């Protein structure tokens, strides 16, 4: 009858760029799903298999709390049946996904005037992840017949770029803080 | 390092045409590949995009007409075209995207041209002065091009062959000017020399006031 | 969407000088993505920048991007003759889109053009339609108005201009209208006019001739 450490996903003062997303296991704890929900902090909270408001009352042999950062534009991509950059080569949602994607902007955190190029994303990628696929591989992009072998130049491109983050970016190029909560033998996990 | 379009015709409105896009010097199933279209004295238009994991995006102008694909045993991108439209009548580019690079290589383009018209010989009308300016008015012919010559090739200085356009009919006009000292019109011969390939018409008129 | 606006739609300089060509984002957008390329003549386009500032491999010292948020310069420092071409910037949202492109053209003194019409032909009546043509010799700047007027009045859509290259010896343009009338309809008129204004032209020259006056 411990609490859940919800608390210490959402309220991470660092989270992770999307091709090295973090993955928080969750167990043998007590959950208010609720509380969550009607904190109303978020622009995105959309549950996908289930209710919000019915979540409380369940259990789960395990809970996910999948977390990361990408831009306004591309939080569309984080659900199931999606196609894109981020939900293609960095963090892919099964179709059958059963849980909850919840999102909100992060600018005033995750933003610097001169540039904050610490987030990245994978931007080549020769084929899609598998889905909750986590693909960390730097090595150099070969896009023709003769192999790069680790130097960059033509048709050998290093795969990660990097989301240049400002204050002054427009609303959909901003960072957005992003947890998505999977749903999953004995249980430990309830309300 | 290339990309060589092919597949490019004639076809009617409603009808469908697969453009190829043979690739060498960069593998297509490993890169983001584009198809980039330029209709008559306009712009670039992007058209359609594919990832190298297959995912595909259109624009609206050509959604659910339009499929772009590729076979990596042939290394050709390919563009099929269905229900086409008079509007679509354009040069088509393949080009490799880097997204981030630009788009590094491109094509020559292929042409496809869109209409319901039959292919018919022009008429050639004179263009008669009463400096001094006379010229061929070459009318109502498909498809395109003409080819206009004076005199046989002699004369060349003052000529002015115009970009032909397009008419309602569906059918193609132009005209070919030249500006002469105006004492020489009575005794100087001005013919020009009109041939169309496709109807296997060719013409020399006679431009006299 | 993002939509690119190319301005100005024409510039016009000599080899030497500094052209600034402008990029218009409707929105904030990134600079990551803000590429210009260039198209001579009957070619392919040729990456010039890619980011919205780097010099694609090949792309001379001359060419140099500027620019962030919603407005972008791409700048040619000393005009070469080659660098009179056609200029396109582009962006990406999930997929590209382009500019609607700049000319490049070389800078002349004003020249006005010589008007000439020419009625239909004998032969063209005949057939039952009257094409009735107006030429524009060699004029600079390109920018002309061609009113036609049949009986004098203004004549609004049955008429098709087109215009040649920069012509490369004295980057001169000439223009062609074409009116298009029925026999029967041409027969129901008397004069045809055809008036040209012209920056060169201090008030606008109409050349007219009178249907079946030998
Ligand atoms: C994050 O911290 C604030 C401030 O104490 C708190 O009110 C909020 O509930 C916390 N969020 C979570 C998910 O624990």
């Amino acid at each position: 009858t411990n609490l859940c450490p919800f608390g210490e996903v959402f309220n991470a003062t660092r989270f992770a760029s999307v091709y090295a997303w973090n993955r928080k296991r969750i167990s043998n704890c007590v959950a208010d799903y609720s509380v969550l929900y009607n904190s109303a902090s978020f622009s995105t909270f959309k549950c996908y298999g289930v209710s919000p408001t019915k979540l409380n009352d369940l259990c789960f042999t395990n809970v996910y709390a999948d977390s990361f950062v990408i831009r306004g534009d591309e939080v569309r991509q984080i659900a199931p049946g999606q196609t894109g950059k981020i939900a293609d080569y960095n963090y892919k949602l099964p179709d059958d996904f059963t849980g909850c994607v919840i999102a909100w902007n992060s600018n005033n955190l995750d933003s610097k005037v001169g540039g904050n190029y610490n987030y990245l994303y994978r931007l080549f990628r020769k084929s899609n992840l598998k889905p909750f696929e986590r693909d960390i591989s730097t090595e150099i992009y070969q896009a023709g017949s003769t192999p790069c072998n680790g130097v960059e130049g033509f048709n050998c491109y290093f795969p990660l770029q990097s989301y240049g983050f400002q204050p002054t970016n427009g609303v959909g190029y901003q960072p957005y803080r992003v947890v998505v909560l999977s749903f999953e033998a004995p249980a430990t996990v309830c309300g | 390092v290339q990309l060589v379009e092919s597949g490019g015709g004639l076809v009617q409105p409603g009808g469908s045409l697969r453009l190829s896009c043979a690739a060498s010097g960069i593998t297509v199933s490993s890169n983001y590949m584009n198809w980039v279209r330029q209709a008559p004295g306009k712009g670039l238009e992007w058209v359609s995009l594919i990832y190298s994991g297959g995912s595909t995006y259109y624009a609206d102008s050509v959604k659910g007409r339009f499929t772009i694909s590729r076979d990596n045993s042939k290394n050709t991108l390919y563009l099929q075209m269905n229900s086409l439209r008079a509007e679509d009548t354009a040069v088509y580019h393949c080009a490799r995207d880097l997204v981030v690079y630009g788009m590094d290589v491109w094509g020559q383009g292929t042409t496809v041209t869109v209409s319901s018209a039959s292919t018919k010989g022009p008429s050639v009308f004179p263009l008669a002065p009463s400096t001094a300016a006379l010229g061929c008015l070459v009318k109502d012919y498909f498809p395109e091009p003409v080819t206009v010559s004076w005199n046989s090739g002699a004369l060349t200085s003052g000529v002015h062959t115009f970009p032909a356009v397009l008419q309602s009919s569906g059918l193609y006009s132009l005209s070919s000017v030249v500006t002469v000292p105006s004492s020489s019109l009575g005794t100087q011969t001005y013919i020009c020399n009109v041939n169309h390939k496709p109807s296997n018409t060719k013409v020399d008129k006679k431009v006299e006031p | 969407e993002i939509v690119l606006t190319q301005s100005p739609g024409t510039l016009s300089l000599s080899p030497g000088e500094r052209a600034t060509l402008s990029c218009r984002a409707s929105q904030s957008v990134s600079s990551s993505y803000l590429a210009w390329y260039q198209q001579k003549p009957g070619q392919a386009p040729r990456l010039l920048i890619y980011g919205a500032s780097s010099r694609a491999t090949g792309i001379p010292d001359r060419f140099s991007g500027s620019g962030s948020g919603t407005d972008f310069t791409l700048t040619i420092s000393r005009l070469e003759p080659e660098d009179f071409a056609v200029y396109y910037c582009q962006q990406y949202g999930s997929s590209p889109t382009f500019g609607q492109g700049t000319k490049l053209e070389i800078k002349r003194t004003v020249a006005a053009p010589s008007v000439f019409i020419f009625p239909p032909s004998d032969e063209q009546l005949k057939s039952g339609t009257a094409s009735v043509v107006c030429l524009l010799n060699n004029f600079y700047p390109r920018e002309a108005k061609v009113q036609w007027k049949v009986d004098n009045a203004l004549q609004s859509g049955n008429s098709q201009e087109s215009v040649t290259e920069q012509d490369s010896k004295d980057s001169t343009y000439s223009l062609s209208s074409t009116l298009t009338l029925s026999k029967a309809d041409y027969e129901k008129h008397k004069v045809y006019a055809c008036e040209v204004t012209h920056q060169g032209l201090s008030s606008p020259v109409t050349k007219s001739f009178n249907r079946g006056e030998c």
